[PDB]
């Protein structure tokens, strides 16, 4: 039953925040690749200048 | 004495062809010229931001 449940992390922002690990590990994960294109969009858009 | 001595033949100039009228026709072609190159440069440097 536990596998199904949404369970609270006591967290740096103070929260005890009802989840499932595997949707931290999602938001977690998904914000780490996304500074990665978001940044190597910049690059694209750095390369319309040094070029 | 009654027959005729020529002093003849002198040289001296130093002179180039000239029109002032032109002068001022080329000054003109520099003036305009001067504004759009410069302003070509700047235009697609702005637009060069982003393609």
């Amino acid at each position: 039953q536990l596998q199904y449940d949404k369970v609270n992390f006591y967290n740096e922002d103070g929260t005890i925040d009802n989840l499932t690990m595997e949707e931290y590990y999602r938001k977690l994960t998904g914000k780490i690749a996304s500074d990665g294109e978001n940044n190597n969009v910049v690059n694209s858009s750095n390369e319309t200048l040094y070029n | 004495g009654g027959v005729q001595v020529g002093t003849g033949t002198a040289v001296e100039s130093i002179v180039r062809l000239h029109d002032e009228y032109s002068y001022y026709k080329l000054k003109g072609a520099s003036n305009q010229l001067e504004y759009t190159k410069y302003m070509a440069s700047t235009l697609q440097e702005i637009a060069q931001r982003f393609p």
